[PDB]
């Protein structure tokens, strides 16, 4: 089911290490890669249901 | 004011009691007129006390069976209002042909082709009809494919009825010979049989009719090798003597549906049995393998098109009941591919259904086998399909098919421009 | 590769193969670079051939019935003459030096003017 | 085959979907968005690819 | 809800299995029931039998 | 007729060369690609797929 | 002779019940004529019922 | 200390492939059910021959056809 | 019941209903009073088909399909409280006495 | 009377007595038994109910 | 049947793609495919 709403939600699977994973609770990542052209500037948008 | 017309159709289609041996006469007498002129008064009292016992119009299945009742049984001898509904039915057909033709713009013709042909593909004989009954008047780029070789020398079709032609009737399974009642379709009924078969049934069951076949050659040899067949003058003391002599099998299938007050069973069954002579042959699936029109064929000129037909096949409603043992379904298209049925045929389509749930959508996404998968290279693909499954029941949505099948040639788009469509 | 629940065999499969540095096996890859994945499929099997017509046949698992394909039981002249190789002879289009880069195919046209 | 086509329901492994059924599923207004996968298939209004 | 045990009042959560579950102060009937007609229109059925 | 049959009778050498190994070896292939295997689980039906196998690709 | 070949094609191959004699029957007759002039298809029988039963259909018409 | 779950690595234990891990018999059955069906091909099918039975029909009923049209026209 | 009184018998199963639809349909019963009963079925019908979304429900995520995650009308856990036969397929079912 | 694990909730029986004995609204309970699955929730959607 | 492996102990795998895939079907699957072998012939 992991693997079929992560597909129908157009979201990859998720790679990560051991070390990687200590790395994300101290300071984090840039783990989502900016977009080849942004004619608009960044974005930000958040959900509240 | 076609409405209740199309209501009654929609009705007699999507019934499930369908009475069973519609079927039988439609694979019986495979559109031949003088078997229907034989079988004729039969027909009559069959359809008037079908129609008074319920309100479902029989024969509605295949297009054979009402042309050939509202051309021929239009004389007399039954209530008006039904010879209306069939005359009307046959008006819905010229309507719609009138629609998808442009009756603008149709002067002369282009490459020995009209140009009606080249605009819509209901006029042109490339597209076939799925439910074929006799061979077209016009197969220039057409390859008939029976097996390995398609059929092009003609000298392997060919059919005599009436002379007991003893070797064709041991060779009904036999592929490779092709056997047709040398009564070759011309362009207006091949346009009227497309418009039946292509657009106007699927848009009236909403894709949950299927095709079926039977097997004729196992099944009247226990149907009529009664001797009250075969000992016939040239009885009816009391009916259940003409139940034990007519046998088990006849009697569920023509208790009520053509024995009205004045005829016995058995009288009835001898009519039924005067149509005999014309038996024909199994279903067969055949491949057309046509080329496109020159215009359309000025990109990709090596691109083949496939397109799957029966033959001596019959399109059904519901599954026969009685018939279970002798017919065979065939989903060969993303019309008449009813899970339904071909579960309630065969017990391993049943198999492959209940294990897998999601195939029973009626909108063409139930698997059709390896030879039917070319759905690239059919004329027909899986928009059709997935819209017939959830348009109305109305005339407009009848016709919307027929507009549907308009091509993309350069050349009619030069037609649908001047007309400005 | 013959494909036994959907019944299709497979006739020319063009396969690149190597050896693993740690150990002797041998790996099979795409023409492009892919990994060939069908090993872990357990319904299929494969036969691999290569140039020095040598003879493999594997069922998953990597276990490989391993041969030499035997062909003195066919005449010379029938094999040689039924299929082989062409070398080309020169024509318009290409190159009188050998192996030079090659020009566009004459490809008379159905479409243009003739000219 | 005519004959045979209850041989091929005799196994029990289901069909894999094509491209142009996975085309007919999407909504008007959405098959614009990235979270269609077939875009890359559909390139001219007369040809399927 | 907080369900009653032998002599014990413990909290206990349960999944709101389908839509209707929800109460009306937060989704109402007649909502439910433009929801369907926007369904019946969404199947060709806004015009029914 | 041998024009046609050249090919197809190198196939059939290769199938009874085939036959001639596995009846050489007693039966027990030994492996020469790099897979991993799993101890727990039937090679028997996996055998019955290998004859299955070679028999459609005879046909 | 031709005898044990006739009960051939008539209760063997055509499994006939015997009180449908030659008498009650001449289109029969006109049947097995050429039914005897050819000696394979004697295991489908079925068909050579079927085909005497649309002969007994197309001699039984008033046209 | 609730229960959460996250993504752990697909762990699953097998065994290194290798020159001579072999893959033993079949239980001596279907190595003989395999032998029988090795030894049954020395009778049967061919698989050029039916390109000939097809070519050799053919023949015979075109053949048979022409001589249908010599002898029609024949008694003329 | 239809004459002398004005109400149709047996609309109280679903179990009745499909059998006097389909084997009273072969005959003795006037078509106006099976009609209703065609009307039922086709009533029934058509609500089971809003109850999936036919244009979505093509795949197999688990042995379950697509249209028995989207409503419960589609799943063999939900039962229907009054039962003659059990359901063909009781995985994550089990029943208690 | 365990009414939180029983499978149909209460306001089903709720919004039921007042009902009115129509065709769309015997729909309304076909329609609110959609599930609320994650599964079902992208696939509500997608057909944009 | 069952296979003679060379290393006696068993190793534990990261299951990379560009690793060859390990035969990860198990026996219900390979009971339907001895049915479908079965029925197909």
């Amino acid at each position: 089911v992991d693997r079929w709403i992560r597909h129908a939600a157009g979201v990859e699977r998720p790679q990560l290490l051991d070390t990687e994973t200590i790395s994300m609770l101290t300071f984090g990542s840039m783990s989502e890669r900016n977009a080849a052209a942004t004619v608009h500037g960044q974005k930000a948008a958040c959900e509240l249901i | 004011d076609y409405e209740e017309t199309l209501r009654l159709f929609k009705t007699t289609v999507t019934s499930p009691n369908y009475p069973e041996l519609c079927y039988l006469v439609d694979v019986l007498v495979h559109g031949n007129v003088d078997a229907f002129l034989l079988i004729r008064t039969f027909v009559a009292r069959c359809i008037v006390n079908m129609f008074h016992t319920r309100q479902l119009l029989v024969f509605a299945h295949s297009y054979a069976l009402v042309t050939l009742i509202a051309e021929h049984l239009a004389d007399g001898a039954l209530p008006p209002q039904l010879l209306f509904h069939y005359r009307n039915l046959v008006a819905v057909l010229r309507l719609v042909t009138r629609i998808s033709a442009l009756p603008g713009l149709n002067n002369g013709q282009l490459a020995e082709e009209p140009l009606s042909a080249y605009v819509n593909a209901l006029h042109d004989h490339r597209l076939w009809p799925p439910f074929v009954t006799h061979l077209p008047r016009n197969m220039e780029g057409v390859q008939v494919v029976a097996d390995r070789q398609p059929l092009n020398p003609a000298n392997i079709e060919a059919r005599h009825h009436g002379v007991s032609d003893v070797p064709r009737l041991g060779a009904m399974d036999a592929d490779e010979p092709l056997f047709v009642d040398d009564y070759r379709a011309t362009d207006d009924e091949w346009t009227l049989q497309k418009v039946f078969y292509l657009c106007l049934m699927p848009a009236m069951t909403n894709n949950r009719a299927c095709g079926l076949g039977l097997n004729l050659k196992t099944l009247l040899v226990d149907l009529f090798y009664r001797p009250a067949f075969l000992l016939m003058p040239a009885p009816e003391d009391s009916i259940a003597a003409q139940r034990q002599a007519v046998g088990e099998m006849l009697t569920e299938l023509v208790e009520d549906v053509a024995t009205d007050a004045h005829t016995p069973l058995l009288q009835a069954c001898r009519e039924l049995f005067l149509a005999v002579q014309f038996v024909g042959e199994h279903v067969k699936v055949l491949e057309v393998r046509a080329p496109l029109d020159h215009a359309q064929r000025q990109g990709l000129p090596d691109f083949i098109s496939r397109q799957h037909v029966l033959y001596n096949g019959c399109c059904v409603v519901t599954a026969p009941k009685t018939l279970i043992e002798y017919s065979l379904p065939v989903p060969f298209h993303r019309f008449y591919s009813n899970p339904t049925i071909c579960a309630a045929l065969s017990d391993d389509i049943k198999r492959y259904v209940t294990e897998f749930p999601h195939y029973h959508r009626h909108d063409g996404g139930f698997p059709l086998p390896t030879a039917f998968a070319h759905e690239y290279h059919n004329w027909l693909r899986s928009p059709f399909s997935r819209y017939s499954a959830t348009c109305p029941n109305v005339l407009h949505s009848v016709m919307t098919l027929a507009a549907m099948l308009y091509k993309i040639s350069p050349v009619s788009l030069v037609l649908q421009t001047k007309a400005h469509i | 590769v013959v494909r036994c629940v959907r019944a299709q065999v497979d006739l020319g499969v063009e396969v690149r193969a190597a050896r693993c540095p740690r150990t002797g096996l041998w790996i099979v890859r795409d023409r492009r670079g892919r990994l060939r994945r069908w090993l872990s499929q357990p319904e299929v099997c494969v036969l691999y051939v290569t140039p020095d017509l040598d003879f493999y046949w594997v069922l998953p698992g990597g276990f490989a019935v391993s041969s030499r394909v035997t062909l003195h039981g066919l005449a010379q002249r029938a094999l040689r003459d039924r299929f082989q190789n062409f070398e080309a002879v020169l024509a318009r289009g290409m190159h009188v030096e050998a192996g030079r880069q090659e020009p566009e195919t004459p490809r008379v046209s159905g479409r243009r003017l003739p000219f | 085959a005519a004959r045979r086509i209850p041989h091929f329901y005799r196994v029990r492994r289901e069909v894999p979907r094509t491209v142009n059924e996975m085309k007919q599923d999407f909504v008007v207004t959405d098959f614009y968005k990235v979270g269609n996968i077939t875009l890359y298939t559909e390139l001219h209004p007369f040809f399927d690819f | 809800t907080h369900c009653q045990e032998n002599s014990e009042t413990v909290a206990l959560c349960t999944p709101r299995i389908v839509i209707g579950n929800l109460p009306d102060g937060l989704a109402p009937g007649p909502f439910h029931e433009l929801r369907t007609w926007e369904i019946m229109e969404h199947m060709r059925l806004r015009p029914p039998p | 007729r041998a024009r046609i049959a050249v090919e197809y009778v190198l196939i059939r050498a290769v199938r009874d060369e085939i036959y001639a190994v596995l009846r050489r070896d007693g039966g027990a292939l030994p492996q020469r690609f790099a897979c991993h295997v799993s101890r727990n689980m039937s090679w028997r039906v996996v055998w019955e797929l290998c004859r299955h196998a070679l028999a459609l690709w005879m046909d | 002779k031709r005898d044990e070949k006739h009960r051939h094609v008539v209760n063997v191959v055509l499994e006939l019940p015997t009180e449908i004699s030659e008498a009650t029957h001449p289109v029969l007759a006109t049947m097995l004529s050429k039914y005897t002039r050819m000696s394979s298809l004697f295991n489908d029988k079925c068909a050579f019922k079927l085909d005497l039963l649309r002969m007994v259909a197309v001699s039984r018409t008033r046209r | 200390s609730l229960l959460h779950t996250f993504w752990r690595l697909p762990v699953a234990v097998f065994f290194e492939p290798h020159e001579e891990n072999v893959l033993r018999c079949p239980e001596r059955v279907l190595r003989r059910l395999l032998e029988d069906a090795a030894v049954t091909m020395r009778g049967g099918g061919w698989r050029e021959d039916v390109l000939m039975d097809r070519v050799r029909k053919r023949y015979l009923r075109q053949e048979l056809r022409d001589l249908g049209h010599r002898v029609q026209t024949y008694c003329e």
